[PDB]
This record gives structure tokens, C-alpha cells and sequence, in this order.
């Protein structure tokens, strides 16, 4: 294990866990939790960033002195990837954009970049690679996001045969777009749902569950070439889910059906924003698509994680979306939503 | 007014020590040995209580010596072994006591260096 | 040799009587683990190994080179547990890194039979662990979990086997020389003609004797100094 | 007396250079490794040995109160030179 | 005998009465604490934690030690009610960022040297 | 003996000795010992039950008039059966003098609060309770003063470790400051400085 | 199933071990003559109690108190454990 990489201490901030991890995509929603969980145990974390260093400041207190190293990288450059994965025994890939920018389409962030990372980290002698795809990744899906996810999953498996591939479904948390998107809709007046959300089933998963699952998969010797699906303990119809979201936020729920072509036109209209779009056509397709059921894949309970129900963590995301009148309401006051389980 | 409490003294629930550092610890009650590099005996007068040595590792940065043991530096001084034992008992620590070792009285005689027939005679001086 | 020396002691005892607590008979040991092993019922010597060549061999810090793979059947499973890479390590199938005497609180019995305990100065390096903890974990994995989980429990078991092993700094013992002399008079094994020659003939031999000293550069310097004048 | 390791890293006066499989070298990528270039062992090895016509010499490192504590060096051994234990300067008697 | 001076209680009965009174006060306070501090726990969780903290000290048999424990619990209750405490202080009881430390022999043997 | 040695004052020594005898004669019920230190510092050891009478007499008596309490603190001596030593320092402006009153207690025995005698004690007794865990009976508002909210244990006690048992850090997952078991990057390095040769013969103890 | 070893923990100067001592003074020798291959470990005891230990196959053990036993009682107990009884 190369004596310098032998675990020491009580697993705390000043300990040595034996992990040296390069976390691509550490400046996003999932990346902050992953870096927090790695730096809790005393891991050496290498953060490749392309954004303004100001935007990485929140990751500085996550480690001890010298335990977090920040390095500039370019997704189209392989010498840069070599530079940032030279000394790591773990590489985690969390790179991904919900919308397509002018310089990066879905195929760049979900096929080219993951494949380049897998190839370079295999060349460099990195022991472990963790890749994140979607639960609904499919070659013939109506969303190009998921088509690119499936293609990139195959490419990573080809470039790094012993990679662990993790397939979560609709992560929810404080900085999660999925919980926020429903909350955001209240400003307009009515909630537009295709078929009133009666033909969609969702199985959202907690952010901390996904971070813990990644961390445990790193420490698991038999999780090498496996493929995991990270899903929550409950399945909801989209209508009931959005109704529960609006009840926790104490906002008046006014759902109305909107036809598919009208919603696609709205998404296209919102797509022309030079900044982060409020919604896109791809987001509209992904929202009203039912979560797949994959019983043949190992889950969070195979990694020792007990999935957190949304009923226990919804208030910590949605209390910010309340008015002053309902700001002090307790968690058990909202009557959990109806689950369509089996 | 006196109430005649009948039980053994026990203050663990008031000290605020985490239970891990109450049950898994072993203290040593002893009179420290004289440092063999010197002849003074002034450091062998009082009893000492000290805890068991825990893990120390190397800091990845700078290579300093890191510990996670909060009692790794604590040393208590007592007049007599009975006081040390009473303190350890009322604080709930398992202890090991060692009886004080004193140097035995030795019969010195300068004239023996020049014995008429004895082996003690010095070959040099 | 032991029978003859016991005969000398018996002649002294019968001629002069017993003055009280004198205990003419004495055995001088040179190995730290020997007296405790004998106290525990361990059979002295490697003869039973040669008599019944085993398939699974546990080398517990055994670096004397007494038993090699020529003295064992093929496909013999050799497990070495210790702290040094010496004679016993490169001939093993599984290596278990143990703790040296400076890295554990452990009991040793000297030539007098007095029992003393070491204290932890530093922890074992890398992934090395306490030896009895290695054995207890191995017992749990194999299904026959040993009753003791802590050091005080293992010392209670030690007291159960031989109670004198927990009486630190006590050296009082009972004299049973008469019974041992009677039992020694039974067999009459013949004495060899070979002259009595000790292993440590000279000062150079004194330095490097065990695995800790064989790995010491200071002892190598001492050996070089006593062999070469310079 | 600088010299590089097979990995291209400078070796310090202390002699420590990270091993090939040591991850800690990552702390120098995109940055540099601080190495002092004036090796004291080499610089003191260049000073000429002082020849003095007495058995016992005195050294205080120069500068009086700005040097080190004053020490006395015996110079009876002719197979070697008397070396100051503070400054490293060498002294000998005129020999041969 | 043993010649001790009490703090408040002369025997274990009065000490138990004071313990019950303090328990009642904490039980009443828990819902207000959950409301004021905007905690993401339920009232059931808070009352369970109060019971767990009370049961941590169930083995005490000295009325003076029990009196001091009640004094400390009353200090903590006064502190909580007046909002001297912050949400971090209340949440310190639940150890939400502490990874579970195992208790069986084998896991301890695997992780390190500490018993 | 002149230039570098601190000069003596025998007049003040005599006055303090006489006043200590005075105090001991007036209150035999509580006064256990009276001492005058070499640098003229009067000390009166008493029984705990006499905390309130003694101080009251000392602050009220016409010949005493110690109306001001400099400070009140405690000393931890683990080898004593009564662990804690309670020390009151009093100043008399009328007679321009100082006096020290000392008593003892252990972990489970309360001391009478002296807020009634001196208003200044309030925070001093709160501080003693916080740092040492000595309870004061009949105290107006007794609670922690120096330590953090919810802090367990008493820091000034000899047994308590220098760096404590917990530290604080900000955690982003829970979005708040959390308390965790202390881990140190560099351990405090304990030094053994005590010389093996005796320094002061005048304080040598009998060889037991 | 069978005897593997015997352990006799006798206390050096306590009255309750006195009879056991007599046994070792007189009857231990011939008992070792009869059993040349059976380890009968004679060990010293602390102030608690005299005892006898029997070990069987696969590490099964149980002990018998010898407190205040006379030498004949000691040898009777030893022959009972040495035989296929109890
Ligand atoms: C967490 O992520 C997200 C954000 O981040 C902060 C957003 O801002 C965001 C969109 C933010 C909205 C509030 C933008 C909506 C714009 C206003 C509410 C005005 C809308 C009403 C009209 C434009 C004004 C006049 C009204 C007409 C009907 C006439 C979304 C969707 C989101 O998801
Ligand atoms: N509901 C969910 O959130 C779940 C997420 N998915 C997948 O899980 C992964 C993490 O998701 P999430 O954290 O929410 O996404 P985020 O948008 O929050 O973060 C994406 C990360 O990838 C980086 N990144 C994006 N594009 C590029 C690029 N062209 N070049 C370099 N870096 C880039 C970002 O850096 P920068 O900030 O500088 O742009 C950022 O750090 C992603 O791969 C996502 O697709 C899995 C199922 C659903
Ligand atoms: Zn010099």
C-alpha cells in the first residue's frame, strides 16, 4: 500500500485515510458533498477547476492543511488531465451540465470528457475510477442528455474495464435543481404539468445518500467493476410529488395540464438565455419521464446505505421557499404524500 | 444536617469525560525511576498517575507527530499511593499500582580499598 | 546432563541436610519466552514436529532455523507472525505483521520465574497489530472465537492456566527437588563424549543473536570492531 | 552541492527527495519545491586549514561577541586536524 | 454514617422527585424548542433524545450526585429557553457529522490499534 | 545581602501577626490556623461553615473594616481529600491592609454563597463553579460564565486535558458549526524540566 | 473425549491447601510414574482457593475445588478424573 498511504488515526480531520482522490466536477451540487465526505476522513483531495477561483472558496474549509489541492484544468486537454491524475489512487467523475452551451454540447460533457478521463487515468496507473451516469440512460431515449449518458457509460467501460458506474435518479438537496424547479414555478401562477403529472413516476434520492454511497464504493474491494443504481425508498406520481412540495413550502398549488408541444415550445423559448436557463426542452423531457426500475443492479443497501425518505429531508430544502408567516412550521405537519410502490 | 450516604464515591457522570476515555483507559500509579544519567534523587519523591500510550502518526504535511488521544499529556502528582488510588477510583479509571523501589543501604568502607588479603583492594586510584 | 547435575545436588542435600530455603538446584536460561512457555504447558523442543510432520505450521516469531521445508511434507502451509524479516519470513505462505516488545503491554518471565510486564512506548508501524489480537481475530474468522476480548480478559485466562503469570515481581516458589530427582532416576540415558562447548565462545558472537539484534547496524559495527582491530 | 533525483526533483542538503511512488509530490505540481542552494557541508569543506605554532588553539568564530562561545582545541594528533565543534574551521600545527 | 452534607435531597426519594420535575419541564419545552430554533427534527425525536440523556445517568445511586445532575439539567433548560443556545448547540446532541464507530472486535482490529 | 536581596519589614510583620491573633481569639469556632508570610501577607485558614460569619465580621468590625473584596478564586489540589481550596482576598481602605481567608471543599459539598456579604462575589462564584465545579448554596443566579454553551466538564481542574475533548469546525453538509472529538495535527510536546537536585533546603520535607 | 492435561493450582502456605500439599509430598511421584505421558502441571496459587483443572479434546475445560481436601480426597478426585467417570 506504499507506506505513506497506510491509514492512520481515528478517521478524523487530521487523520490519514489512505485515499488520494481526484474529483472532476467538484464545484457542483454533488461535488461539494463528495469533497466534504472525503476531507472529513483525512483524505488527500485534488480539485480540478476551470471556473473562477472565487467559486471554489467554499471548498477550502473541507480539509486539513495541505489536504485539498486546487489545479486548473481544461476538459479538451489531455495533458491537463494527466497533470491532475498523476498521483491519485482514486478518480471520481462528476462533470456534467443540464443544458448545452455554445462550446460544449451534451456529447462533449458526457462522452468525450468522461472517455478522456478514463483513458488518461488508466494510462497513469490510477487504481479506481468512479463514473456517474443517470438511472434513465438509454441509447434510444427521447432526451439527448440520457442518450449521451448511455454512450459515455459504454465508452468509460471500454476505456477503464474496472470502473464503478453509479446511476442515481433525481438527487434532491439544498442546492438541487430538481427540488428547486418545482418551487420556482410558483412565481408564474400555475404549475404546468404534462397530463397533469398523472403518467410519471419518480424515485428521488437524497444527496447525502449518494455521497455516502460513492465514499463506500471507494472503500469497497468488491465494487470494482460493478454498476449501481442509487434510488430513494419511495416512488411517487409526479402530481403527488409536486403537490407535496407545494404543501411543504405552504404555497397555493394550482396545477394545470399543458400539452407536450406547448411545453416543448416554452422550453425552446427559455433555451435562448445566454445565462443559466430556467428550463430547456431536454429538462421538460426528463421531468415527465418515469424513473426506470432496475432490480438486477446493486443498490445503496448493498453499499450499506439506508435510503433517506423525502419526508424526512424535504423541509430543509423547502423552508427557504416559505413566506414569513409559515417560516417556523414543524416538519411533521404536512401529511406525507401518497406513494405508488408496486 | 447530615444524611448518611452509604455508597462508594463516584463522580464520573459529573466530570464530563466521554465514556470512551473512562472505560477503555488504564492509568499507572508509580514513583518514577531515577534518571540513570544523573545522581540527584529529587524527582523520585512523589507519586505519579499517567495514562496509557495511544497511537501517534505522521502528519502528511510537514511530517509532524499527530495524536487523537486527549489524555496523552496528563500527569498527576500525589503525596502518597493511597491518594492516587482514591483519585483513580473516584474517577472510574482502571489502575495499575507499583510499589516504591528504594535503593538498599550499602556498607561503604574506604579502607577496604587497601585490604591486606582481601579481593577488594584497588589495582589503581 | 540434567540427571547427573541433579545427582550432584541430591548428594549435597543428603550429606548436609536442608538448611532451610537455599535451593541448590538452578537452571540458567537465555531466551526471554522460554520460562513462560514452559509455565503454559508448551512442550520444549521441536522434536514432536519432526515426529509428526504437520500440514499447517504456525511460526510465532520463530527465526532459529530449526525447522525448514526439508523437514516438512510438501504443500505444507507455513504461517509466520512476527515483527522482523529473518529466517522465518521468506519461507512462509502468509505473513502476519506483529508488534515488537516496545510496542505492546506484554508479560515476560525471566530465569528466576519472576513475571514482569512491558508497556507501550510506541504503537506498531504500518498495519502491524498486537500478537494476541491477531490470534483472537483469526479465531473469530475460523468460527472458534476465543473467550477473551481485552487484555485484562486474556490476563485472566493467563491466571487460569498458570496463576504465577499475573503476580508481577513475585519470585517465591515451592521446592520440589526431591520429586524431580526421583523422577529423573528412572531413565539412564548415556552421556556423550563431546566436550561441553558454549555457543557464545567469544565476544564477537555475543552481539548478533536474535532477529532484533541481527537487524541492528550498531551490532554490525560492534562485530566489525571486535573482529577487525583498526 | 545540488543534484537531482531520477524523478527530476532537487535533492536538499538534508538528502530528502520524494520517492517515485509517493503521492506527496503532487503538492509541487503547478508550483515549485523550495531548495536552498548553498550547501553548508560543501562551503565549510573549501576553507583552508589554519596553521598555528601552538599545541592548543582558540576559536570563537570571528567577530568576538558576534561569533560562538570561545573553545580551545588540542592539536597534538598529527594524523588529523583539530576541528572546531561550533564553526567547523580546521587547525593544525606545522607538520613535516 | 459517612458524614456527608446534602445539597438539596436527604434521600433518593426527594432526588427522584426533582428528577421527575426536571423531566416534566424538558418534555414541555421540546416542542417550543423545535419551533423557535427551526430544527428539522420531529418533536418525537427531541423527546426521545431527552429520554436518552436522562437514561445515560440511570445508574447513579448518590443523592448528591443526582442533585448536581438536576442542577446541570436545569442550567441547560434555562439556557435553551432563553435562546442563549444556538441551533448548533441543540444539534450537538445528535452528532450528525460523526461517522459511526464500530464496537465489535473484528472491525476495531481492522481499523487500528485502539481497543 | 544589600543590593539584590528584597528588604524586610518587621513592623508590618508584627502588626499582621497581632491582628491575626486578634481574629483567632474573636472567632475560635471557625479559625483553624493563622499565618504571616515572609513578605508580610496575613492568611487565615478557617472551617467552611464559617465562610459567612468570618467574612461578615471582617467587613463589619470597627477594627477590621475590610469593605472591599479584591478577588475570589479556587485552587485544585488532587492529592487532598478535599480537592478545592477557596481563597478570598480582602482589602481594608481604612487601615490600608490586605487579608487572605482560605477554606476547603470537595466535589459534592456546597459552599455558602457570600453575595450577601459582598456583591462582587456573584461573578467570582459563578466563575469558580464554571472552572472547578464547586457549587455555591443560595446563589442568586448560578450558571456558566466563561465556557461555551453546553460545554461539559470543568477546564481548570487538574485532571482535565489542556486541549479538552472536543473541537469546532464548520460543516457544509449540515450547514452549521459542529463539535467533534479533538484530533491534533501536532501533539503538544510535554517537557520534563524539574531538576533532580534540590533547590531550597528550607522547604525540605521529612523523609517519611 | 479424552484427557489432555491436568492442572493443580495449590497455594504455598494456606491451611486450605495443606492436604493437597501432602499429596504432592507423597503421592505425586507414583502418580507420575503411572502416567508418563500426561502433563500434570503443578502451579502456585494466590489467596483465593486450591483447584484442579482437566482439559479434554478441542479445548474443553472444567475445574474442581480442592479447598480443605485431605490427601486421600485429592487422590480420589484425581483418579475419578483419570478414569472414565464424571
Ligand atoms: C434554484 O435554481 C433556480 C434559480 O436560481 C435562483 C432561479 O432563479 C429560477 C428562475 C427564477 C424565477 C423567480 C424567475 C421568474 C421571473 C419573475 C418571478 C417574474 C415573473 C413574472 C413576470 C416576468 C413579470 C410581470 C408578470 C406578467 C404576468 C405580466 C429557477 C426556475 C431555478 O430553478
Ligand atoms: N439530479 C442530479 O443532480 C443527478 C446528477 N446526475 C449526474 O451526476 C453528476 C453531478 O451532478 P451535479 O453536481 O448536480 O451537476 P452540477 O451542474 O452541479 O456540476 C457539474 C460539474 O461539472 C463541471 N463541469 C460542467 N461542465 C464542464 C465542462 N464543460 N468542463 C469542465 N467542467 C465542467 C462543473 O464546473 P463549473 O461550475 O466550473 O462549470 C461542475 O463542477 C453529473 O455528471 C450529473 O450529470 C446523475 C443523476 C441526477
Ligand atoms: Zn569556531
Amino acid at each position: 500500500l506504499h507506506h505513506a498511504l497506510i491509514p492512520h488515526g481515528k478517521g478524523g480531520r487530521s487523520s490519514v485515510s489512505g485515499i488520494v482522490a481526484t474529483v472532476f466536477g467538484a464545484t457542483g451540487f454533488l461535488g461539494r458533498y463528495v469533497v466534504n465526505h472525503l476531507g472529513r476522513m483525512g483524505s488527500q483531495v485534488i480539485v480540478p477547476y476551470r471556473c473562477e477561483p472565487y467559486d471554489t472558496m467554499h471548498l477550502r474549509p473541507m480539509g486539513d492543511l495541505g489536504q485539498i489541492i486546487f489545479m486548473e484544468w481544461n476538459g479538451k486537454d489531455k495533458d491537463s488531465i494527466r497533470k491532475v491524475v498523476e498521483h491519485s489512487n482514486v478518480v471520481i467523475n462528476l462533470v456534467g451540465r443540464e443544458w448545452e452551451t455554445k462550446n460544449f454540447d451534451f456529447e462533449d460533457v458526457f462522452v468525450k470528457i468522461p472517455h478522456a478521463i478514463a483513458q488518461v487515468s488508466k494510462e497513469a496507473g490510477v487504481e479506481k475510477l468512479i463514473h456517474i451516469s443517470h438511472l434513465n440512460a438509454d441509447i434510444k431515449s427521447p432526451s439527448r442528455y440520457l442518450r449521451s449518458k448511455a454512450v459515455g457509460e459504454k465508452e468509460v467501460r471500454a476505456a477503464f474495464p474496472e470502473a464503478t458506474i453509479i446511476k442515481p435518479s433525481d438527487i434532491f438537496g439544498r442546492e438541487d435543481r430538481f427540488l428547486n424547479y418545482f418551487a420556482s414555478m410558483r412565481w408564474f401562477g400555475g404549475v404546468p404539468l404534462i397530463s397533469l403529472g398523472k403518467e410519471t413516476v419518480k424515485q428521488p434520492v437524497y444527496i447525502v445518500d449518494v455521497s455516502k454511497g460513492i465514499i463506500n464504493a471507494i472503500k469497497d474491494p468488491d465494487a470494482k467493476g460493478k454498476t449501481f443504481a442509487f434510488v430513494g425508498p419511495n416512488r411517487y406520481l409526479l402530481f403527488d410529488l409536486v403537490q407535496y412540495i407545494f404543501a411543504v413550502a405552504y404555497r397555493p398549488f394550482l396545477p394545470y395540464p399543458l400539452p407536450h408541444f406547448a411545453y416543448r415550445w416554452v422550453g425552446r423559448l427559455f433555451e435562448v438565455s445566454p445565462f443559466e436557463p430556467w428550463t430547456t426542452r431536454d429538462k421538460v423531457e426528463r421531468v415527465h419521464m418515469s424513473d426506470m426500475t432496475l432490480p438486477h443492479l446493486p443498490g445503496l443497501e448493498d453499499l450499506g446505505i439506508q435510503a433517506t425518505p423525502l419526508e424526512l429531508k424535504a423541509i430543509e430544502v423547502l423552508r427557504r421557499h416559505r413566506t414569513y408567516r409559515w417560516l417556523t412550521s414543524e416538519m411533521e405537519d404536512v401529511k406525507p404524500a401518497k406513494t405508488v410502490n408496486i | 444536617q447530615l444524611i448518611a450516604v452509604d455508597e462508594k464515591l463516584d463522580i464520573t457522570t459529573l466530570t464530563g469525560v466521554p465514556e470512551e476515555h473512562i472505560k477503555t483507559r488504564k492509568v499507572r500509579i508509580f514513583v518514577p525511576a531515577r534518571n540513570n544519567m544523573q545522581s540527584g534523587v529529587n524527582n523520585t519523591k512523589k507519586w505519579k498517575m499517567e495514562f496509557d500510550t495511544r497511537e501517534r502518526w505522521e502528519n502528511p504535511l510537514m511530517g509532524w507527530s499527530s495524536t487523537a488521544d486527549p489524555l496523552s499529556n496528563l500527569v498527576l502528582t500525589f503525596s502518597t499511593k493511597e491518594d492516587a488510588v482514591a483519585f483513580a477510583e473516584k474517577n472510574g479509571w482502571s489502575f495499575d499500582v507499583e510499589e516504591r523501589k528504594v535503593p538498599k543501604p550499602k556498607s561503604k568502607s574506604y579502607g577496604a580499598n587497601f585490604s591486606w588479603n582481601k579481593r577488594t583492594r584497588v589495582s589503581t586510584k | 546432563i540434567l540427571a547427573a547435575v541433579s545427582n550432584i545436588a541430591q548428594n549435597i542435600r543428603l550429606s548436609s541436610g536442608v538448611t532451610g530455603d537455599w535451593k541448590v538446584m538452578n537452571i540458567l536460561h537465555r531466551i526471554a519466552s522460554q520460562v513462560a512457555a514452559l509455565d503454559l504447558g508448551y512442550k520444549p523442543g521441536v522434536e514432536a514436529i519432526r515426529k509428526n510432520p504437520p500440514k499447517v505450521l504456525f511460526l510465532l516469531g520463530a527465526d532459529g532455523g530449526c525447522i525448514t521445508r526439508q523437514d516438512l511434507p510438501k504443500d505444507c502451509f507455513i504461517i509466520y507472525q512476527g515483527h522482523h524479516g529473518d529466517v522465518g519470513a521468506p519461507m512462509a505462505d502468509v505473513i502476519l505483521p506483529g508488534a515488537a516488545y516496545t510496542e505492546k503491554s506484554a508479560t515476560y518471565v525471566n530465569t528466576e520465574g519472576r513475571a514482569q510486564q512491558t508497556k507501550v512506548a510506541v504503537t506498531p508501524p504500518g498495519l502491524a497489530r498486537e500478537d494476541w489480537k491477531i490470534i483472537r481475530a483469526l479465531s473469530e474468522i475460523a468460527g472458534m472465537t476465543l473467550p477473551y476480548d481485552t487484555l485484562d480478559q486474556v490476563r485472566s485466562r493467563l491466571e487460569e492456566v498458570s496463576p504465577n503469570l499475573v503476580r508481577y515481581d513475585d519470585v517465591e516458589g515451592a521446592n520440589y527437588f526431591q520429586q524431580a530427582n526421583e523422577l529423573s532416576k528412572l531413565v539412564n540415558q548415556q552421556l556423550l563424549a563431546d566436550p561441553l562447548v558454549p555457543p557464545q565462545l567469544t565476544i564477537k558472537d555475543f552481539y548478533m543473536t536474535d532477529s532484533i539484534s541481527r537487524a541492528s547496524q550498531t551490532m554490525a559495527k560492534c562485530v566489525k570492531a571486535v573482529t577487525e582491530g583498526i | 552541492g545540488v543534484r537531482t533525483s531520477p524523478t527530476g526533483e532537487k535533492v536538499t542538503h538534508t538528502g530528502q527527495a520524494y520517492d517515485d511512488g509517493d503521492y506527496r509530490r503532487v503538492r509541487f505540481s503547478d508550483r515549485q519545491k523550495e531548495v536552498n542552494e548553498n550547501f553548508a557541508i560543501d562551503l565549510i569543506a573549501e576553507q583552508p586549514v589554519s596553521e598555528v605554532g601552538s599545541r592548543v588553539i582558540s576559536c570563537d568564530g570571528g567577530g568576538g561577541a558576534l561569533g560562538h562561545p570561545r573553545v580551545y582545541i588540542n592539536l597534538d594528533k598529527e594524523t588529523k586536524t583539530g576541528t572546531c565543534g561550533y564553526c567547523g574551521l580546521q587547525f593544525r600545527q606545522p607538520h613535516h | 454514617g459517612t458524614s456527608v452534607k446534602p445539597i438539596f435531597s436527604r434521600d433518593m426519594n426527594e432526588a427522584k422527585r426533582r428528577v421527575r420535575e426536571l423531566y416534566r419541564a424538558w418534555y414541555r419545552e421540546v416542542p417550543n424548542t423545535v419551533h423557535l430554533f427551526q430544527l428539522d427534527i420531529s418533536v418525537k425525536q427531541g423527546r426521545d433524545k431527552v429520554r436518552e440523556m436522562f437514561m445515560k445517568n440511570a445508574h447513579v445511586t448518590d443523592p448528591r450526585v443526582v442533585d448536581l445532575l438536576v442542577i446541570k439539567g436545569k442550567m441547560e433548560l434555562e439556557e435553551t429557553i432563553n435562546v442563549w443556545k444556538q441551533r448548533t448547540h441543540i444539534m450537538r446532541f445528535f452528532h450528525e457529522t460523526e461517522a459511526p464507530r464500530p464496537t465489535d472486535f473484528l472491525s476495531k482490529f481492522y481499523v487500528g490499534h485502539d481497543p | 545581602t544589600r543590593p539584590t536581596i528584597r528588604p524586610r519589614n518587621d513592623v508590618v510583620h508584627k502588626q499582621l501577626s497581632a491582628f491575626g491573633q486578634y481574629v483567632a481569639e474573636i472567632l475560635p469556632k471557625y479559625v483553624q490556623q493563622v499565618q504571616v508570610s515572609c513578605f508580610n501577607e496575613l492568611e487565615i485558614f478557617i472551617h467552611p461553615d464559617g465562610v459567612i460569619p468570618v467574612l461578615t465580621f471582617l467587613r463589619d468590625h470597627t477594627n477590621a473594616q475590610f469593605k472591599s473584596l479584591a478577588d475570589l478564586t479556587a485552587v485544585d489540589v488532587p492529592t487532598r481529600q478535599n480537592r478545592f481550596e477557596i481563597v478570598y482576598n480582602l482589602l481594608s481602605l481604612r487601615f490600608n491592609s490586605r487579608i487572605r481567608v482560605k477554606t476547603y471543599t470537595d466535589e459534592l459539598t456546597p459552599i455558602e454563597s457570600s453575595v450577601t456579604v459582598y456583591k462582587a462575589a456573584n461573578w467570582y462564584e459563578r466563575e469558580i463553579w464554571d472552572m472547578f465545579g464547586v457549587f455555591f448554596a443560595n446563589h442568586p443566579d448560578l450558571r456558566r460564565i466563561l465556557t461555551d454553551y453546553g460545554f461539559e466538564g470543568h477546564p481548570f481542574r487538574k485532571d482535565f486535558p489542556l486541549s479538552g475533548y472536543v473541537e469546532l469546525r464548520y460543516d457544509d453538509e449540515v450547514k452549521r458549526v459542529v463539535a467533534e472529538p479533538v484530533e491534533l495535527a501536532q501533539e503538544f510536546r510535554k517537557f520534563d524540566l524539574n531538576s533532580p537536585w534540590e533547590a531550597f533546603p528550607a522547604y525540605r520535607q521529612p523523609p517519611e | 473425549l479424552g484427557l489432555r492435561e491436568i492442572r493443580i493450582h495449590l497455594c504455598q502456605r494456606s491451611p486450605g491447601s495443606q492436604g493437597v500439599r501432602d499429596f504432592i509430598e507423597k503421592r505425586y511421584v507414583e502418580l507420575k510414574k503411572a502416567n508418563p505421558d500426561l502433563p500434570i502441571l503443578i502451579r502456585e496459587c494466590s489467596d483465593v482457593q486450591p483447584k484442579l483443572w482437566a482439559r479434554y479434546a478441542f479445548g474443553q475445560e472444567k475445574n474442581v475445588s480442592l479447598n480443605n481436601f485431605s490427601a486421600d480426597q485429592v487422590t480420589r478426585t484425581l483418579e475419578n478424573v483419570l478414569s472414565g467417570k464424571a
